[PDB]
């Protein structure tokens, strides 16, 4: 591999020479929030996963230009609604080429939240009064049993013998209660974190966020999993067992099928790798505005290939696409993506569509 | 759901242990923290002397003497874990002690982030200021002026985020603090200033990367200054340019936790290792170097404090505390400690379970404690203790009677027994007891009484007749004989007044000087069965029980009418029947062959027998008697469950006696054995002093390693114990346990540090360990039962189980095996392998449900004698804890997700009925009832979820801090309101949980209301904010502190009157302190 994996997070096809601004904003937890919605865009996002958009209706152009001057942040519902996250957009840019209106944004999720009401404006736009909902932290499970004598020892200097070593260390005081120290490891954010930054190693080096519910937020923007476990994840609002069960899914979960026909072999987990700092799988936009979240993957199976190799508005710079879809049903499952250079690694790939997979576990 | 939580034990793991000049200035005091109990006592040659103990609406996280400027004696500060602070004070007023607050302030942050090494609290020498480091970023000055009563106070921000230990130095020119902290770079050494004329730091005297793992801290007094710095391998010392370090083999074997200081010079310290070492370290001289000598084994210390002469407390929090014997190193030997002196630790309370042991309707409680060596099983049973000072083998006693052959002495020096057809006589001198003849008092008969009697004269009362006998030059001054030579049958003396009974006729007779006097004689309409003629000079009547109409009587004082007459009922005759005097009222009791004792209020004037009430008390016949308790009677009901009988408020009381069978007993007061008790049953005589009021009573059983779960196979007449002991890679044990030291032994035939799990079989008398049957290697024991299966007779203990490896995270295979005790081994009766851990495992219907990982699975025993699986239950939690109610099943994980399953007998399968997922640790679930889910929960506290189409949903009713953490909830009770859960702890404290009627519940609200008005609290702190669910802080709710209701019991008579204050109170009406009294008494015996 030697494809500059920050290349895709910027989202170059939408034009290098955007305004930013420094992103910021924080809504108190329990509060209440006046934020209007995109039309027109129907995901799950996630806090901290990065949101790309094209608008061309006139009311969208004009709420997003008002939102550049006030806050910047929109509402992201998650349909049949209830629950959404909060969006903050960190990157403008007007366009008024080959004659015709384009707005062009960069947004990031910041904050979960319940809709409490929805008056829909009469410029066409919903305006969603919103309660951010607080982010459920609890302490170790050594910190009320612990001896005191012992509190002195807790923090440690900074490899399988390590883990030993500090689950001995860590979890003496277990010995106080009805259970082992390895039952107390299996609820340790950071034993946890570590877990899954092994499966993560093997998609592929790097450094990512210190705190459980960051890390949390970020490796469940990873998972290809259909809008309804994704909706399971968001309403856990404890992040070590956001941890558990994200690691339940990527070890339980290992063949990705076609979403229409129920029955035809896509690609496997063995098959995933990550060509985005984000990891393998991100949001993008297309040309007219549709966001696709596309899981790279090395091999995949049962895609006819129609039409030819286009490099035009690719999201991976370097690389044409050409469409993807189901042998059997027809369903754009996604796009082959091919080298136009000759000595880039990889030379092929395919970027899977979120949408169009069903991930299953075998038998 | 209305719930009453009550202590049952309190805490006693010692997690504090400071001494000082508390009490007075010329008093050496040693103050102890038992979580929210804080023991003071004044040390003397001859040990510890208790002083003053009192409980805090809190959990003591600091405590330190100090002594500010002008100040008579030492004052204490304490800080508890929901940051309540206070200055507290000693105040002796008159022949009563008290604990006064001079000063009191909640010291919390509105937002901090609470440190990883814990609540810091230090005060400077100078008691200038006190420094707290509650959060990190933040180091908390609270000054001591003097006029700062509500202990306001200032923060000054720290640049180090991760800061380790603190002490404040001595030896400055203004107050200055020490402290390890951790950055990216390493961990360092770093001093400040503090300055409360500017609220913040200044840049103090020294600095220093110091050892990766240093943790302690110890500021040096003011012969020298500086600081000693601990580790895992090295001792540092540290001061301006003065500096040394060592790192001797000794102490690189497990790491130091606790210190202490032994002179004030700063000479010596003690050091506490992790499991057990005791270290001096010794500063040498000025500063040259520095020595470390072993001295010895300890309990493993949680803190340590140096008495003086040589003296020294261990507390602990993982077995029994301690004093201990220091010794010089002296010419003979090296420096070497012995243990002076055991205090009783139970926790930690691992797992427990309740056994009727003595077959008696009594509960009696076994923990699982301790930790390391310190593990243990203890003995808990409920009841009124017997210390005994004397013991004789003589089998067949019939009877007692304490009696005094010296006339002008004021003091029993005989005990007379009678044996069949044969009386005894045992003199006393001191603890000399030597059988001897009593001349007058025949020997060939039976004895039915004897004693003094009036006009210096001695009885005794034989079945062949009446002789009396003088004081002085004994011999026969009197007999009577039946008139045809019949045997007397039952008798019955007091001072000056004899009434036998011959067969169904009975005769009255006189004692006057030199001659007993036949008064009346009289015929019954049964045989006569049991008499009694106690004076309340000469009783008016006599009591009397017959053999067919199986009736109590009353008769008239010569002769003989009847004057009340009950019929008692069914087909067994009375044994015996006294008339007795308690409280200052009167009352006839009467018992039965059965064990049933009917008590009525009696009239000495009319004779009028009044108000009937039965009560049951072990099932063989049962003897009465009347013995002296502190300047008043009781009764003692000799019996297979023997019982004193006291009254507390004109409504009586049956504290059971905590022995087995007694037969006869008598009062005995020798100089020997003053104020005691002479206690008889079929093999023994015991003699003995007896406590006053009941007690909780705690046998102790070493095990030498870790106990971590318990059950009762009653037919085996033994205990299941999984236990766990570490052994060291060659591997080898650290010392003899339990495991290896069993009678019979085994090892399960197959399908640095390691743990080595057993399933112990310890006799349920004895608590020998009878066998020993090992694990596989790698095999953890998690779960154990003893039950049977299916149509099998053959009764179990099963054991679930798990495959630990260090490369494996989530266990991925485990076992079910089932066990029988047979033979004086245990055989291995099946096997089965299973696709993960067995966390849990419980009886189901005469089936096994088991949890292995995620699933719930339920396996039915067959004729083949396997296990075979009926069904399974795949959940989204792992199924940790696992409680069933019939065909109900509450399935819960580590994270306070609970379930509710139900079993389908007509669908073969399970099904969900409710659910409730409030992200929280939780350490313990009970099923209260088919409806509500006791559990506890993160930071100490109990909650419960209430069962009551989308009502799969399980709404929280149940809210309350215990302020202990809860490892084992079981059913049981400890005595012979709804329902019973007891709980065991960590502190060792063990509680009870029992329901309430809604009304119940209401009145005893307000009650607590109207109580915390009147009752002083410790640091001022509030009965609502202590007992506020805290983690979110919420009000508890439906769960009432019956400590706290208990507690109005012992204040002064008019702060009742002032409770009870226009109270509405039901049978509604204005209600007063006697009802509340009689109420809350009733409340004290569930427990
Ligand atoms: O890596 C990838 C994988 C493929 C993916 N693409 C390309 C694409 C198209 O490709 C044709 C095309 C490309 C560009 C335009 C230009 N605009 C500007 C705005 O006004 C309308 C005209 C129009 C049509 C046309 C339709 C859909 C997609 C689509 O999903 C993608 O975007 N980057
Ligand atoms: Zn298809």
């Amino acid at each position: 591999i030697n494809f500059d994996t920050s290349l895709p997070t910027s989202h170059t096809y939408l034009g290098a020479d955007m305004e930013e601004f420094h992103g910021r904003t924080l809504h108190d937890d329990d509060s209440c929030q006046v934020i209007p919605v995109l039309p027109q865009v129907m995901m799950i996002l996630i806090p901290g996963q990065t949101l790309p958009l094209q608008l061309f209706h006139p009311q969208e152009v004009s709420m997003v230009r008002n939102l550049i001057q006030k806050d910047r942040t929109f509402a992201v519902l998650a349909y049949s609604a209830q629950f959404g996250t909060t969006a903050e957009i960190y990157a403008y840019r007007e366009e008024q080429d080959f004659g015709i209106e384009i707005v062009k944004v960069k947004a990031i999720g910041r904050q979960r939240f319940k809709v409490l009401e929805l008056r829909t404006q009469s410029d066409g736009i919903q305006q969603a009064k919103v309660q951010i909902l607080p982010e459920c932290v609890l302490p170790s499970t050594m910190s009320a049993v612990q001896l005191e004598s012992l509190n002195k020892c807790q923090i440690f200097p900074s490899s399988y013998k390590w883990w030993q070593k500090y689950q001995k260390r860590k979890f003496h005081c277990a010995n106080l209660t009805s259970w082992p120290r390895w039952l107390y490891s299996l609820y340790d954010a950071e034993t946890l974190m570590d877990r899954i930054k092994k499966q993560l190693r093997e998609w592929d080096d790097d450094s990512l966020p210190s705190n459980p519910i960051d890390f949390s937020y970020r490796v469940a923007a990873c998972l290809p999993i259909d809008d309804v476990l994704r909706i399971q994840l968001l309403k856990i609002g404890s992040a070590i067992q956001r941890l558990r069960c994200e690691l339940d899914i990527m070890n339980k979960c290992t063949s990705l099928c076609c979403k229409q026909c129920q029955e035809t072999e896509i690609t496997t987990k063995n098959e995933i790798f990550s060509l985005s700092l984000c990891g393998p799988m991100a949001a993008y936009v297309n040309p007219h505005g549709y966001v696709h979240e596309t899981l790279t993957v090395y091999k995949a199976c049962n895609l006819n290939l129609i039409g030819r190799p286009s490099t035009e508005h690719s999201w991976f710079p370097g690389y044409a696409w050409t469409v993807a879809q189901c042998k059997i049903c027809a369903s754009h499952i996604g796009w082959k993506f091919t080298a136009t250079k000759k000595d880039m690694s990889p030379q092929k790939f395919w970027g899977l569509t979120r949408s169009a997979l069903l991930p299953t576990i075998p038998d | 759901s209305y719930n009453y939580v009550v202590t049952a034990q309190k805490p006693t793991a010692v997690n504090g242990c400071v001494t000082g000049h508390f009490t007075s200035a010329e008093d050496l005091n040693l103050l102890i923290a038992k979580n929210t109990r804080l023991e003071i006592y004044v040390v003397t040659a001859e040990g510890l002397r208790p002083v003053k103990e009192v409980g805090m609406y809190g959990k003591i996280a600091v405590m330190e003497l100090f002594r500010p400027k002008g100040e008579s004696k030492d004052l204490l500060f304490i800080l508890t874990a929901k940051y309540n602070a206070c200055i507290l004070e000693y105040k002796q007023s008159g022949e009563s002690i008290d604990i006064i607050t001079r000063a009191h302030g909640n010291v919390q942050d509105r937002i901090g982030r609470p440190s990883e090494t814990g609540i810091i609290g230090i005060i400077d020498p100078e008691c200038r200021m006190i420094g707290l480091r509650l959060y990190d970023g933040l180091f908390k000055v609270i000054p001591l002026d003097r006029d700062n009563k509500e202990l306001k106070a200032f923060n000054i921000r720290l640049e180090e985020l991760h800061v380790i230990d603190v002490k404040f130095l001595y030896g400055c020119q203004a107050p200055t603090i020490c402290f390890v902290y951790q950055d990216p770079q390493g961990r360092h050494v770093k001093t400040y200033e503090v300055s409360l004329r500017e609220k913040e730091f200044n840049k103090g005297p020294w600095k220093q990367n110091v050892e990766a793992e240093a943790s302690m801290v110890i500021a040096v007094p003011e012969p020298f200054g500086g600081a000693i710095i601990i580790g895992q391998e090295s001792i540092t010392y540290h001061n301006g340019d003065k500096y040394l370090a060592i790192a001797p083999p000794i102490i690189k074997q497990s790491t130091i936790v606790c210190h202490n200081r032994v002179d004030p010079n700063g000479s010596r310290y003690l050091l506490g290792d992790m499991e057990g070492r005791l270290f001096m370290l010794l500063l040498e001289k000025t500063l040259k170097d520095l020595r470390v000598e072993l001295l010895g084994e300890t309990s493993i210390a949680e803190c340590l404090t140096y008495l003086d002469n040589g003296v020294v407390f261990v507390g602990s929090r993982l077995g029994d505390s301690q004093l201990v014997k220091l010794n010089v190193d002296s010419n003979e030997q090296g420096s070497y400690v012995v243990a002076m002196e055991t205090f009783t630790n139970l926790g930690p309370i691992v797992d427990m379970c309740v056994v009727d042991l003595e077959r008696q309707g009594q509960g009696q409680l076994v923990t699982c404690s301790g930790a390391f060596k310190e593990g243990s099983l203890r003995i808990i049973r409920n009841g009124i203790g017997i210390h005994e000072h004397a013991s004789i083998d003589l089998p067949g006693i019939k009877g007692l009677w304490p009696l005094r052959s010296d006339p002008n002495r004021e003091t029993d020096d005989t005990l007379v027994l009678s044996f069949v057809g044969q009386t005894r006589v045992l003199m006393l001198n001191g603890e000399e007891v030597e059988e001897t003849e009593l001349m007058g008092f025949v020997d060939d008969q039976q004895t039915f009484f004897c004693g003094n009697v009036a006009h210096q004269q001695l009885i005794q009362i034989t079945s062949a007749s009446v002789r009396l006998v003088s004081q002085e030059p004994k011999a026969l001054v009197s007999e009577w004989k039946e008139p045809q030579a019949k045997n007397i049958s039952v008798a019955s003396c007091n001072s000056s007044q004899v009434v036998v009974a011959v067969g169904r006729a009975l005769y009255y007779l006189q004692i006057h000087p030199q001659e007993l006097r036949q008064i009346s004689h009289t015929e019954m309409e049964h045989e006569v069965a049991c008499l009694d003629i106690t004076p309340l000079g000469l009783s008016p009547l006599c009591a009397i029980g017959l053999w067919t109409d199986i009736s109590a009587r009353i008769l008239k004082l010569p002769s003989f009418e009847l004057l009340h007459k009950e019929m008692l009922g069914g087909e067994i005759i009375p044994r015996s029947i006294l008339m007795t005097t308690f409280e200052s009222s009167h009352y006839l009791l009467c018992a039965l062959g059965d064990g049933a004792l009917f008590y009525f209020g009696l009239n000495i004037e009319t004779g009028l027998l009044s108000d009937r009430k039965k009560v049951t008390l072990g099932t063989q016949p049962t003897v009465l008697r009347t013995f002296r308790s502190l300047s008043t009677t009781n009764v003692f009901a000799c019996s297979d469950r023997p019982t004193v009988i006291y009254s507390s408020n004109h409504k009586l009381v049956f504290s059971n006696v905590n022995l087995k069978e007694v037969n006869y007993m008598c009062p005995l007061n020798s100089d020997g054995y003053p104020d005691s008790l002479a206690l008889a049953n079929n093999s023994t005589l015991t003699i003995g002093t007896i406590d006053e009021i009941q007690k909780l009573h705690i046998r102790t059983v070493p095990l030498y390693e870790s106990p971590r779960k318990i059950c009762y196979q009653e037919v085996s007449q033994c205990f299941g114990v999984l236990s766990s002991r570490i052994e060291v890679q060659d591997t080898t044990a650290l010392r003899p346990s339990a495991s290896t030291q069993a009678l019979s032994s085994s090892v399960s035939s197959s399908k640095e540090e390691v743990e080595v799990h057993n399933l112990l079989i310890i006799d349920q008398h004895t608590f020998e360990v009878l066998h020993a049957h090992q694990f596989l290697q790698n095999e953890y024991a998690l779960s154990l039962v003893s039950c049977k299966l299916g149509k099998d007779p053959n009764t179990y203990f099963i054991v679930g189980t798990a495959m630990v490896y260090p490369e494996e995270a989530e266990p991925k295979q485990g076992r079910i095996v089932v066990f029988q005790y047979s033979d004086g081994k245990l055989q291995t009766v099946a096997e089965k392998e299973v696709k993960g851990a067995v966390y849990s495992m419980v009886e189901f219907n005469g089936k096994l449900l088991a949890s292995i990982n995620s699933t719930v699975r339920l396996y039915e025993w067959t004729t083949e004698k396997e296990l075979r699986t009926e069904c399974n239950h795949y959940n989204n939690i792992m199924a940790l804890y696992l409680k069933t109610k019939g065909d109900f099943i509450l399935v819960g994980d580590l994270m306070r997700s609970v379930l509710l399953l139900a079993y389908k007998p007509m669908e073969g399968n399970f099904e969900e009925i409710a659910r409730d997922f409030n992200p929280n640790w939780m350490s313990a679930v009970e099923i209260l009832d088919d409806d509500n889910f006791l559990g506890a929960e993160n930071a100490f506290n109990l909650f419960v979820c209430q069962k009551d189409e989308e009502r799969q949903h399980l709404q929280e009713v149940g809210l309350f801090h215990l302020g202990e953490f809860v490892n084992v909830f079981c059913h049981g009770s400890l005595v012979m309101t709804q329902g019973s859960v007891l709980f065991g702890t960590v502190n060792g404290m063990i509680g009870l949980v029992t329901s309430l009627s809604e009304s119940w519940y209401n009145l005893l609200l307000d009650m607590q209301n109207r109580l915390n008005k009147v009752i002083k609290s410790v640091g001022k702190i509030e009965h609502s904010f202590w007992r506020s669910f805290h983690t979110k802080t919420e009000p508890a709710t439906g769960f009432i502190d019956g400590d706290l209701i208990e507690s109005f019991l012992d204040i002064s008579r008019p702060k009742m009157q002032e409770v009870v204050a226009n109270l509405q109170y039901d049978d509604k009406r204005e209600a007063t302190a006697d009802d509340l009294i009689k109420v809350v008494e009733e409340l004290t015996r569930i427990h």
